[PDB]
């Protein structure tokens, strides 16, 4: 009864087209975010999807009321009758506000004129990713918050709560990543026309290497080791060393082609391609080694170093070079 | 007659204000009827569910004195009266239905009781722990609360027939089996305030029939198949080498299927452990012959095949005993 | 002139929030469905698409009129101010009401007060499936619809004609690649819920999968691969490398066929009829190599018989395997096919 | 062999010049016309891409009309209000328009050329 | 001058009732249609539909919209279409369609002094096309687009192709990924029923599938594998290891080709022309390996109780039968 | 405060948004410029690309002249929908999005003299037809054509605000390409003719070159090594019949595996690309290496090879000697022809 009179009085004569303090100091808009979840980190599309509770705080003297000590929570449809900041996300590709059962939006008024405006937004933000070190890569994805049509002479942005403005990051579980840290940046984009407010929220994602050890690196190492067994097989066993050598080449090809089908399509050379190619060369050279051994004994036999010396030399250089190749690879990318 | 009653109720009615605003919290009784639980998408960590969501509260502003006990209406009057802003907290995507008309129901009794039901399809979020895959069990939740009204303004409460299900066979669960259902209630504290959150937990257990035939048995047969070389004469170098290396190639082919329907989690699952150990067994069988061939020809040791005929079958049976006890029972 | 006047007076004092005959009678809605095309069936999603012309006819005495005209065609804006049945599909997932280039709705009013409501919809509906007999499986995909907010005490549904002739499918309205539309069964009943008892109209479409694709792609390659494994029993026991390579490459061939066979089938956690067939074929190919391991264990002379000392006799294990293995596989096929084709 | 045969032209005091394309369909290629004054340079005249968008040079804007027969795989040029400055060799070009559709270096298939002489 | 145009438009829209068609009580209003096709894409064999974007123009005369004193055609704002009468034209086989709305709704309303109204739309529609793929990939397809009036018979509305055969343009500028448009036709006909005749227009194409990719990736590798299986006939019958390894690896190779083409090609669950050829080649390599087993059994099994005749016989029959199989195959499907 | 409110209400009294400025008097000239914030991913399978732009349009409307203390008027988005704006659409656009999160990303500004500035943020998905005959050594010029949908050349004309080269600005970090390299863009305007009249079209072409390094390591190098591997068998002794037979057949199987995977990384087109011919030639070489051994084995008289201690033994096949030279030479000649054909375009 009494609340109905006060609420109707506030909206009577309200001009949505005018910001608070239209001719005076810029309206200070504070923002804090609660990250509900993060998912769909796509290396192919170079973007990510996060759901969050985006809340904006500002003061409007036109909406101040007296005689009621309560904080009036109004129906979400009243937001269309009030002024709200023109906040948008610069790197957002596709975003929406959830509308079940009703539109996920809140308007809460305070007796001093403070307005709390909350939205539940699922946005897909573009993230430029450098995958030359994939899978041992660390990514930095941001979210840019800006005002579309207001300069710092009219609106100002700040993180409400300082470094605690963004909450819920520590509870995010990514199957392929781990959030090392997050940062909050509040800067003005100074241009010739004027300064524009901007808030930046950035996450540093570190890819987990455990998946690739079991599926990529260990299978490639064991197949490469098996190709060295032919060095201990007698050189006369032509049908055995060739069969052992050519099947490991086929096995390496099967591993390489399978990974190309299950991993994301990133058409440039990555750290995972160099290792697979290196292992493919080693099994290629192992089969080539016996061909040199076979040709020396048989091809240059009747015409007439030593046949057994090549195999004995290869029993040391091949295990040594592959370990040296791994040592260079793992130090360079870590 | 009825038109006059409807017009009188809407006259002088402000839908921006909840019933009993500033006096007492609005008590809401909620019921859910699960029409079907859709497929569980483990890759995206989500599941689909279709429900009829019912809410019941009291609005004294809608009392009417008449011979009619209850007004039974369609979705036309939904936007005219106050409606709770209930939203599902772990919903990645939710949609109401509109064919052929908005699937909503509004019923108002003469004492002011309002019943509001609608049909929803919800893609809720479920964080699956896959350490025991494919012998894993999950309890996927479904939480909802008021978006803007704290515990001092809107209080939710389960009715006696809280959650109801129909034919569980008609559901679209291919990989899981419904094995139970629970409902809870708690208070969650956020920046905006303290909210009453109601949760429904659906217990799911994966069925291992497909993985036994496709992965566990073919992998076991190949490991046994690699033991055939131990009974082949050591002089048959091409036979034992081709048998050993082709089993490794076949085992590599089977290792592809290990990670097919699950996300790229970076921890060793039960399926990965079995496949990797089976790969090591066939790997060691070829290495065993390489050592035997070198010492006998190229250079206890001579009896290595005798011990390999016993140790390899014994070690694999020991592994299976430890593997199938630590996961099925422990 | 006169046509414009009648349209203006129709909605005078009309309340679209109230069904016709509220507190007087029970609103009777006569419905019939013309299926222009039975759309594709998604086994992975367990849903089927269908495009229909949904016709609904009822009587509303508040819309009577007099004039030279007999049938009144209504504008869609005017048709949205008139009460219409709240028909919804119980098993529908996400249906589309076509809006190109104008809303595909038509409302006709006769001077008697009868209304004819026709709309064009694409209906995606849940069709639960039990694929334990895949690919020799048959399904009855249902289509259930009824009122949402009105119980049978207020709104009832009837078919305009006899139920067999109340659902019409076009001659070329079949968009099924893997199934065959045997026929449709039309009925109606009562469903009781927590809010009341509702009239439900049901239509079941009967589908039967085509087995021809799976025979050429899966069954024949598996049968021929097994025969190749059993072929090695006719090779001489002295050729150890030949019979060893033969045994393991057929195992690898079966592994390649088993993997590709489960790609076509939607991901279910239970064993289908095709999974059991491949599993048995895997055992037969596996047992063929185990059989040679036993034969090789009793071979004395490495050399084989020449054109013209002593030679290894033909193994009794090989002789019995040339009969027992082909016979057991033949018996299994006779049992396997007679089990599922008699379903 | 892909060739761009050019017909028409000759001694003109309205002149229409065609360009027949054989050996390759140029439905999705940009077909253009170029003029080469004696010793000066090769000058862009007109072009038309797949979407029928017509481009013209400043000196021939509104004077020359370019039309492509996508069915017959040919491009025609309509010359009106000819001047002695236009007396030069006309070429028929077709390319993907890589790095600008006006540069001559972006076109690969070139016609043998046609000589147009204007006397007043 | 402009102020005169403003009052003329107001007079035309004063008293105009969008619920009445032109010549409501008289002859049916003839509606002329022409279509400018922008592109055809996503010709899906699995979904049996194609997506096309087109400029859809409609012409009809409305005497209520006739103005005098202005020698210009009045192109008005696109939002004026909601204030006029437009035909209830829908696409019968349309599955999913929309009108582009960037930067505004892509529609036009152009008025002519005599009363002719031009109503153009830019529509992207996914139209159903039932395909007979028994001859895939050596097949032709006929995809149509049906245009009908939802609630008007031939007594109220009539359709015709404005310009005759030149009504539809842009067909020859289309370039499909795996098809080639041969010809297109325009059909105007009436759907005769007991209630009455309903106007209908039909635009149909004829798609011819390109075969270049299938020759290089499906047919030629399968032919080479089949020819390789004949090499076993030129190896000595006593070379058990050589002939069996060659025979069984070609069977494995054919299985690899069949299973991988199953995943790559669209999922069409019935027997096609591509499947018969792959199955035919699989049988030939199967019989080549089965041939050696018969040869080996004769020499060693039934030997003690000439084997060059079976190999000499096979060296001719297998090349001859496979060529005959190709001759019957390519004459049947071409 | 009240002065600002009065001008906004006074502006639209008598205004008719259904009529373009200068209707029947002059041509409405629109000056446009585009700032590309990100040139998004290019989809080879769909033959389309995504682009994020700030689209600007400027024109003069004498009906909106105002006099007051302020020089620039900022309009609410509701009021901006009551004023005539150009109906600019993208000719090759497929499905574009006008962002409205959290508010409509539009801005209409009016100067005192009646000049309007209209900036909007758009995500445009445009079709880019491609000739993939030279894949993966192909280059494309993806266009972006826009103009008026309803107004002919005699009613509305579009122009670039500045010199056309400087009118379209791409951000330094704009490129979001994994497989292509954005070399630059060319800006031009033209005239199109339809069944509804002549229209002005503003075109921008983005020039993309595909990166080749990925296909060299994944496809080209393994294929070359496999062909070299098949030719390695020519150095084995002719008496190792099982060894050279397994060598020959398994290289064919290895090539078959590589060929299938390499096609899965290419969009589904039915014509032959440049990589298809390279694999087909490599397939022929590996096929021939096994046929060559079949000819060598047909003349091997004895089943025993030479021994270290030393009977007559088989000589080195004259077919094998020539194959050690012809096959490496023919494959090397093919590589020079293949690469010089496509890397010189
Ligand atoms: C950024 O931009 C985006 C857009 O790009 C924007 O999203 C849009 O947001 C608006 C709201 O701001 C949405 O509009 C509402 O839509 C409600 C229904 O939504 C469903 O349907 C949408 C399509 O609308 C058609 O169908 C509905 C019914 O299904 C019908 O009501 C409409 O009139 C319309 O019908 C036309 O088309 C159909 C065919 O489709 C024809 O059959 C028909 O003949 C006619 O031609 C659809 O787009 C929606 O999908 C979207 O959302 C879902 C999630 O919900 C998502 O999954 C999808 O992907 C997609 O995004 C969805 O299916 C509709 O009920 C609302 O109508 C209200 O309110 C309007 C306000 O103007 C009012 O005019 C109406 O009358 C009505 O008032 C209520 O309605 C109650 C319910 O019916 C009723 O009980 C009440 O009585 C009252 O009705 C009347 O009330 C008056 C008194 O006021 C009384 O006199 C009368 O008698 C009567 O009772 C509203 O239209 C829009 O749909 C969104 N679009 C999209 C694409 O999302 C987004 O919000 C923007 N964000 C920001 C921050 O700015
Ligand atoms: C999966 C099979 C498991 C079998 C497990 C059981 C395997 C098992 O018991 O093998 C022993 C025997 C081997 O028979 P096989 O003919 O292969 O071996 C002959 C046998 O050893 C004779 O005794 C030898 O004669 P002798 O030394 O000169 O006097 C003869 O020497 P040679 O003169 O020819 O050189 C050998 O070749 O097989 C059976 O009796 C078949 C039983 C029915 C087997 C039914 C199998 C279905
Ligand atoms: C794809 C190849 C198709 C080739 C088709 C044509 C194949 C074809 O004609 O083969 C026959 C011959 C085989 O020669 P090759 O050296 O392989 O075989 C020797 C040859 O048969 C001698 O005649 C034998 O000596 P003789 O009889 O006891 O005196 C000698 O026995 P031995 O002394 O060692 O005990 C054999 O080893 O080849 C050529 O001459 C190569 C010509 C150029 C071929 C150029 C091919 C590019
Ligand atoms: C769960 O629901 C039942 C009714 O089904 C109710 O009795 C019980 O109290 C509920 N539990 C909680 C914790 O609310
Ligand atoms: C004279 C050598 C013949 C070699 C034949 C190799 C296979 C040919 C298949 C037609």
């Amino acid at each position: 009864s009494f609340v109905k009179e006060t609420v109707d009085k506030l909206l009577k004569g309200y001009d949505i087209r005018l910001r608070p303090d239209f001719g005076g100091p810029p309206v200070c808009v504070g923002m804090n975010i609660d990250i509900a979840s993060i998912d769909m980190v796509s290396e192919v599309n170079m973007d990510y999807t996060l759901t969050m509770y985006f809340q904006q705080y500002w003061r409007d003297k036109r909406l101040a009321y007296s005689g009621i000590p309560l904080n009036l929570t109004l129906d979400n449809r009243v937001a269309d009758q009030l002024w709200v900041p023109d906040t948008y996300f610069l790197n957002d590709k596709k975003s929406f506000v959830h509308g079940v059962t009703v539109k996920n939006r809140m308007i809460r008024l305070h007796p001093d004129g403070t307005v709390l405006y909350g939205l539940r937004i699922t946005t897909t933000a573009a993230c430029m990713m450098d995958l030359r070190r994939y899978p041992l890569d660390e990514q930095n994805c941001t979210l840019e918050i800006e005002s579309y049509g207001y300069t710092t002479d009219d609106i100002e942005f700040y993180w409400r709560g300082g470094d605690k403005a963004v909450t819920g990051v520590e509870r995010i579980e990514l199957p392929q990543f781990s959030i090392v840290e997050h940062r909050l940046v509040s800067r003005n984009v100074v241009f010739a026309t004027g300064a524009y407010p901007r808030l930046s929220l950035s996450f540093r994602l570190k890819r987990n290497i455990g998946y690739f050890i079991l599926q990529t690196y260990m299978p490639s190492i064991l197949i490469t080791i098996l190709s060295w067994v032919s060095f201990w097989i007698n050189y006369d066993a032509s049908a055995a060393r060739v069969a052992l050598g050519i099947t490991t080449v086929l096995t390496m090809t099967t591993i390489n082609t399978h990974l190309r089908e299950t991993l994301p399509k990133i058409p440039y050379v990555k750290a995972i391609d160099m290792y697979l190619m290196g292992c493919f060369v080693f099994v290629f050279l192992a089969l080539l080694e016996y061909a040199f051994v076979n040709y020396i004994f048989f091809g240059r036999g009747p015409q007439r170093t030593d046949v057994n010396a090549i195999d004995r030399w290869s029993r040391i250089v091949f295990p040594f070079t592959f370990s040296l190749f791994n040592l260079v690879y793992w130090l360079y990318y870590v | 007659d009825v038109t006059v009653i409807l017009n009188n109720l809407l006259e002088g009615y402000d839908n921006k204000l909840r019933p009993d605003i500033g006096v007492k919290p609005t008590l809401i009784h909620t019921d859910m009827y699960v029409n079907s639980i859709g497929p569980v998408n483990a890759i995206n960590m989500e599941y689909t569910i279709d429900i009829f969501f019912a809410q019941t509260w009291y609005d004294r502003r809608l009392k009417f004195n008449s011979t009619i006990k209850v007004l039974r209406l369609n979705s036309n009057m939904v936007g005219k009266i106050w409606i709770p802003d209930t939203f599902f907290r772990n919903s990645k995507k939710a949609d109401a239905h509109w064919i052929t008309t908005p699937n909503r129901m509004l019923r108002i009794w003469n004492d002011g009781r309002v019943l509001y039901t609608l049909r929803l399809t919800i893609d809720a979020e479920c964080q699956l722990q896959l350490h025991n895959f494919p012998m894993d069990e999950h309890s996927c939740p479904l939480e909802f609360s008021s978006y803007g009204y704290p515990r001092e303004e809107i209080v939710y409460q389960w009715k006696r027939s809280s959650v109801e299900v129909g034919d569980t066979r008609s559901w679209r669960l291919y990989q899981f089996s419904f094995v139970g259902l629970r409902n809870t209630t708690e208070v969650v504290k956020t920046t905006s305030g303290d909210y009453v959150v109601m949760s429904v937990y659906f217990d799911l257990s994966r069925r291992m029939g497909y993985f036994t035939i496709q992965t566990y048995i073919p992998c076991t047969l190949i490991v046994v198949l690699s033991w055939v070389s131990f009974w082949i004469n050591k002089d048959a170098v091409p036979a034992r080498t081709s048998l050993g290396i082709t089993t490794v190639l076949t085992m590599t082919t089977l290792s592809t299927i290990a990670r097919k329907s699950l996300p790229k989690v970076s921890y060793v699952t039960a399926m990965d452990l079995f496949v990797s150990v089976c790969f090591i067994f066939v790997f060691s069988a070829l290495v065993e012959y390489g050592t035997l061939h070198y010492f006998v020809s190229n250079r206890r040791i001579a009896k290595m095949d005798s011990y390999a005929r016993i140790f390899f079958p014994t070690a694999f049976c020991l592994f299976n005993l430890v593997y199938w006890v630590s996961y099925l029972y422990l | 002139t006169v046509f414009t006047r009648i349209l203006d007076r129709l909605l005078d004092g009309y309340d679209n929030r109230l069904r016709p005959g509220l507190g007087e009678r029970v609103t009777e809605v006569k419905t019939d469905i013309f299926v222009t095309s039975f759309g594709p069936v998604s086994d992975h999603d367990m849903e089927y698409t269908i495009d229909v012309f949904f016709r609904q006819s009822w009587k509303d005495e508040r819309l009577k009129f007099k004039g030279p005209m007999t049938v009144l065609r209504l504008n869609n804006l005017m048709a949205s101010k008139i009460w219409t049945p709240d028909t919804f599909f119980h098993n529908g997932k996400k249906s589309v009401a076509h809006n190109m280039t104008m809303p595909n709705k038509l409302l006709r009013i006769t001077e008697d007060g009868t209304l004819l409501y026709t709309m064009r919809l694409t209906v995606r509906a849940e069709c639960p499936m039990h694929l334990e007999d895949f690919p020799m499986d048959a399904h009855a995909c249902p289509l259930k619809f009824g009122s949402y907010a009105y119980t049978r005490a207020e709104v009832v549904y009837e078919w305009t004609r006899e139920p067999a002739r109340s659902v019409v499918v076009a001659e070329d309205g079949s968009r099924l690649n893997q199934y065959d539309l045997l026929g449709q069964t039309v009925d109606s009943g009562i469903v009781q819920s927590s809010t009341g008892e509702y009239v439900v109209m049901t239509t079941h479409f009967h589908l039967k999968r085509k087995i021809g694709y799976f025979v050429i792609q899966t069954y024949l390659p598996c049968i021929m691969t097994v025969i190749l494994s059993q072929v090695s029993f006719w090779l001489n026991r002295e050729s150890v490398p030949a019979r060893t390579v033969f045994g393991v490459t057929t195992v690898l061939t079966m592994t390649t066929l088993s993997i590709s066979a489960r790609n076509s089938l939607p991901k279910v956690a239970y064993a289908t009829a095709m999974d059991w067939f491949i599993a048995v074929c895997y055992a037969f190919v596996f047992s063929a190599l185990i059989e040679f391991a036993t034969v090789n264990y009793f071979t004395k002379r490495g050399y084989a018989w020449d054109g013209k000392k002593t030679f290894n006799s033909v193994s009794k294990i090989d002789r019995l395997s040339r009969i027992a293995f082909p016979l057991l596989f033949g018996i299994f096929n006779l049992v396997y096919w007679a089990t599922y084709l008699n379903r | 062999q892909v060739q761009l045969q050019e017909s028409g032209g000759g001694l003109v005091q309205s002149l229409r010049v065609s360009c027949a394309a054989s050996g390759r369909t140029f439905t999705t290629y940009i077909m253009a016309w170029f003029r080469q004054a004696p010793g000066k340079e090769r000058e862009f005249l007109a072009a038309m891409d797949q979407g029928r968008i017509q481009y013209y040079g400043d000196s021939v804007r509104g004077r020359f009309t370019i039309s492509r027969d996508y069915a017959k795989n040919s491009v025609d040029l309509q010359l009106d209000g000819l001047r002695p400055e236009d007396t030069a060799v006309y070429y028929c070009a077709a390319g993907a328009g890589f790095w600008g559709l006006r540069t001559a270096s972006s076109y690969h298939y070139w016609g043998q050329g046609t000589q147009v002489t204007v006397s007043s």
